[PDB]
């Protein structure tokens, strides 16, 4: 629920999970979690280990060096939102060094507040690339995927398929998942921050990631705004004041909280004072504490270069998200950012090539003027078509306009629902040598381009067959014909793949053959 | 003396079979004058879906090829310009402070344990008694002086694969055939007892005075009956070769085998 737990402050554990106890029922940590340096750990001592209570942090999570951790679903599962009040770097996830690891394993975690994810030099881990970074960070300019198995083993690391929500990124489309048992979820940009549920019914306002109750500002799983006595509120009502700006404490907490390191000095925490309505570790400038309470005084008065990185995202089939930052030398006051757009044309190889070798899995494949913002929404798109951006800062007025060079980057909008989902009934054609040719009818607007067409196909009573037809083959028989056929009712299904992954089943058609008996 | 800082820059490549070359660079902060080092190498066994992707219709195979090839006026920039492009410096600087706080004691399925052995002024090292073609992590630890006392330096890892045995993947063995109804094919073989890495699949090219159609053979349903069906063929003197495909690609075949589909 809303109040699991109680609070812990900043940890580093080492060479040992005995010192992990310390964080048993712990829901929530302000500070840091440091597990590092764990050398003569084997995997049967994580195997048996678990922490759910821990739900929430605030600075950022960092595993170094820790062998025999295979994985993180078993140690934090239900590990919801990091604040991330303090950063590592601009890192509010870090994964760096760990040996024996394969796969993430945090399928709760659903949104870091303020930060980046790098995860570097891990020569065992995948399931690295399969992840969306945009529905889970808000800036992922800055993050780190390299040296890693994924990168050059081509790990696969494939997700649940037995359905793993497939977003879609610049110019790869590819499912989403942590482990192989645990799909990540992505809910609609409608209320980004407040949460989701397993209905898509959207969260509260003041839940953050997630809550148990759709719309309730009680059960949420984490507080967007300040947290108060098992509810989210938008601003705590006085007396009570914000603290570390999730949850308000009263007069009397962050009293003892400024006496006891006050003189123990155990890590010379901050004196937490009430200013704005907020214990806040100091009082900011122009404001002094009263001397004998708490409580802060005012005292008496004392051509450009190229646009950086453009990446786009695409949360629509119609629409692409594009953002960028501004060049590194704007050489002049940026008036206005001109960006141009077309349709890419797809590889021609594509059109023609065989894939129905090793496997059958698809690998990851006008002007504007912008004002005074580093980001644009483009509309009226073709779905899952490859767009070639064109993207230059302008410094200059329209009749004197001459701004930096044309930057590049390739875009690619969401697929569709019904566009790879063959249309129309399958029909077949009756010869006297129990030979049958199948037709069927492709959308004339796949996303992307249809690569291939999975033929499953079966007698009454009898067993499932399977089939792959390549481009060259219904580019010649105009779909596939099947040889040496048992007289009787079958029951066929198709499923076209296109560049989007493999589409939709076609209802289990029947056809009857004259058996020459009758 | 302290405990010294870990082996910059660990390479390795696969000389021949059985074989592998690892060549690095001396510690930065050795502290102290450099005794040895510890060449650690451990089997790697495989993964989860490299038991599992059925990989005749999943995806391609996921191969890891040894790095062999590792074996082999201006005007300086400004201080404001340097202090603005210092990004990552003291990133990588917290993490060595991090690992400075470790040490590797001298010691003298997944239950393969390690074999070390010492490397005296040597930064490169051949181990010759290895499995063609299968992971192996190698983990150094650069010694310094007392390196017993204090314990040897902060481990550094690197992974590489051998060299592939020649022609080792192949059938092991002559194939066998029997005919069925329908005219129908069964192929059985054996595998081959020290494949390069794992044999992940089998691909039968058979066909009319041509080895034209193609079938492939997954790991496990060999296991079904040591072999493979092939469910129709034409009346006739029908010939088919089997090449198997460990994890360093395809390897080799025997022979086309013959066999009778017709009948007398
Ligand atoms: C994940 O959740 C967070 C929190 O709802 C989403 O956050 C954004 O929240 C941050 C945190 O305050 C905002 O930034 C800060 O930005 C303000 C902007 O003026 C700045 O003054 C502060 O000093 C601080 O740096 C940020 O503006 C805000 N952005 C939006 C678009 O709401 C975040 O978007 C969520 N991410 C995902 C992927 O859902
Ligand atoms: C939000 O979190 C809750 C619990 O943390 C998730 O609920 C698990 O949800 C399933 C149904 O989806 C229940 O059967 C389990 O009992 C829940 N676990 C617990 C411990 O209560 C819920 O799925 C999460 N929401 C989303 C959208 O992932
Ligand atoms: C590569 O492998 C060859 C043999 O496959 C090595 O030749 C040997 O060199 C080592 C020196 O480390 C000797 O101990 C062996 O007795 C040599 N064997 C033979 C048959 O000559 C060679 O050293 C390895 N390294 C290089 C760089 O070639
Ligand atoms: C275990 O780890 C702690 C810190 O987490 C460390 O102080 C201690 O020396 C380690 N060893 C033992 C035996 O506790
Ligand atoms: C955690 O909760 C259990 C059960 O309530 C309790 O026995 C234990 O003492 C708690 N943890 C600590 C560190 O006390
Ligand atoms: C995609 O994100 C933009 C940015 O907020 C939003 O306006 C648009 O409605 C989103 N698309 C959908 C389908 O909600
Ligand atoms: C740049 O132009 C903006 C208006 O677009 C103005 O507010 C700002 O003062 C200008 N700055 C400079 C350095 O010209
Ligand atoms: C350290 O090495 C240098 C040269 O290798 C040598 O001159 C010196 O005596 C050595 N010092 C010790 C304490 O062994």
């Amino acid at each position: 629920h809303l109040y699991p737990g109680e609070v812990c402050p900043g940890m580093d554990i080492r060479n040992n999970l005995t010192r992990l106890h310390e964080l048993e029922n712990c829901s929530v940590i302000e500070g840091h979690l440091q597990i590092l340096l764990m050398f003569k750990t084997r995997p049967e001592d994580f195997r048996d280990l678990s922490f759910p209570k821990l739900i929430m942090i605030t600075d950022y999570l960092l595993l170094f060096r820790v062998y025999g951790l295979e994985s993180l679903k078993d140690l934090f599962p239900n590990l919801t939102v990091i604040r991330g009040s303090r950063l590592f770097f601009n890192y509010a996830l870090v994964i760096f060094e760990m040996v024996h690891l394969k796969e993430l394993g945090l399928y709760n975690l659903m949104n870091i507040t303020r930060g980046s994810v790098r995860i570097e030099k891990n020569n065992e881990l995948c399931y690295l690339a399969t992840i969306d970074w945009s529905r889970i960070l808000d800036s992922v300019e800055d993050n780190y995927i390299v040296l890693n198995k994924d990168d050059n083993e081509e790990c696969g690391d494939i997700c649940p398929g037995t359905n793993c929500p497939a977003t879609v990124i610049n110019g790869q489309f590819v499912e989403r998942c942590w482990t192989h048992s645990h799909c990540q979820k992505v809910c609609p940009t409608i209320c980004k921050s407040h949460g989701c549920t397993a209905e898509g019914l959207c969260c509260h306002s003041e839940c953050l990631g997630n809550c148990s109750q759709p719309d309730d500002p009680t059960k949420c799983v984490a507080c967007r705004n300040f947290y108060l006595d098992g509810r989210c509120v938008e601003t705590c009502p006085p007396p009570y004041y914000h603290f570390q700006d999730w949850r308000c404490v009263n007069f009397s907490f962050c009293q003892d909280l400024h006496h006891k390191c006050k003189n123990s000095r155990r890590q010379g925490c901050h004196q937490y004072v009430i200013h704005n309505n907020k214990c806040i570790p100091e009082c900011p400038s122009g404001y002094t504490m009263n001397s004998s309470n708490l409580l802060c005084t005012p005292c008496l008065g004392p051509n450009p270069s190229v646009p950086l990185d453009p990446i786009s995202v695409s949360n629509s089939s119609s629409q692409i998200i594009l953002k960028w930052k501004p060049p590194s030398d704007p050489n002049g006051n940026i008036t206005h950012y001109l960006v141009f757009w077309e349709r890419q044309a797809e590889d021609s190889e594509l059109f023609e090539l065989d894939y129905c070798l090793k496997g059958l899995k698809l690998p990851s494949r006008p002007f504007e003027k912008v004002v005074n913002k580093e980001s644009l929404v483009i509309s009226g798109l073709r779905h899952f078509t490859g767009y070639r951006i064109e993207l230059q800062a302008c410094n200059q007025d329209t009749p004197e306009e001459r701004c930096s060079v044309a930057a590049y980057v390739s875009a690619r909008t969401m697929p569709e629902a019904k566009a790879d989902d063959i249309v129309g009934p399958v029909t077949h054609e009756i010869f006297e040598n129990n030979v049958v040719h199948l037709m069927w009818q492709e959308p004339k607007e796949p996303n992307g381009l249809i690569v291939l067409y999975e033929v499953s196909y079966r007698r009454y009573g009898d067993e499932e067959l399977h089939l792959c037809v390549s481009r060259k083959h219904f580019a010649l028989e105009r779909g596939c014909r099947l040889r040496g056929l048992s007289p009787g009712n079958y029951s066929v299904r198709i499923r076209a793949t296109s560049l989007a992954g493999n589409g939709s089943w076609t209802e289990p058609t029947y056809f009857y053959v004259t058996d020459y008996l009758d | 003396a302290s405990v010294p800082s870990i082996p910059l820059d660990v390479l390795s490549a696969s000389n021949s079979s059985s074989q592998l070359i690892v060549k690095w660079n001396p510690p930065s902060l050795p502290n102290g004058n450099l005794s040895y080092y510890i060449v650690r190498w451990q089997r790697q066994p495989q993964d989860g879906y490299l038991y599992r992707h059925n990989y005749c219709s999943k995806d391609k195979i996921p191969i890891r090829k040894y790095a062999d090839g590792t074996i082999d006026c201006a005007c300086p920039k400004t201080e404001a310009e340097k202090q603005a492009e210092k990004e990552e410096a003291e990133y990588r600087k917290v993490f060595e402070n991090f690992l400075h706080n470790s040490i590797f004691v001298p010691r003298p399925e997944t239950e393969y344990p390690f074999f070390e052995s010492r490397v005296d002024n040597k930064e490169r090292t051949v181990i010759s008694n290895l499995r063609p073609f299968t992971l192996y992590r190698i983990d150094i630890h650069s010694c310094n002086h007392e390196a017993e006392k204090l314990g040897c330096s902060a481990s550094n890892f690197v992974f590489a694969r051998t060299m592939p045995a020649e022609g080792a993947d192949d059938i092991p063995g002559p194939v066998t055939w029997e005919p069925r109804p329908e005219n129908s094919i069964f192929l059985k073989w054996p595998e081959p007892e020290n494949p390069n890495g794992l044999i992940l699949m089998y691909e039968i090219k058979y066909g009319s005075q041509v080895e034209d159609q193609r079938e492939c053979v997954s790991r496990q349903e060999y296991r079904k009956y040591g072999g493979a069906k092939l469910n129709r063929l034409n009346p006739g003197n029908y010939t088919a070769r089997i090449q198997a495909t460990s994890l360093s690609g395809n390897g080799s075949w025997t022979d086309p085998v013959f066999f009778y589909v017709q009948a007398k």
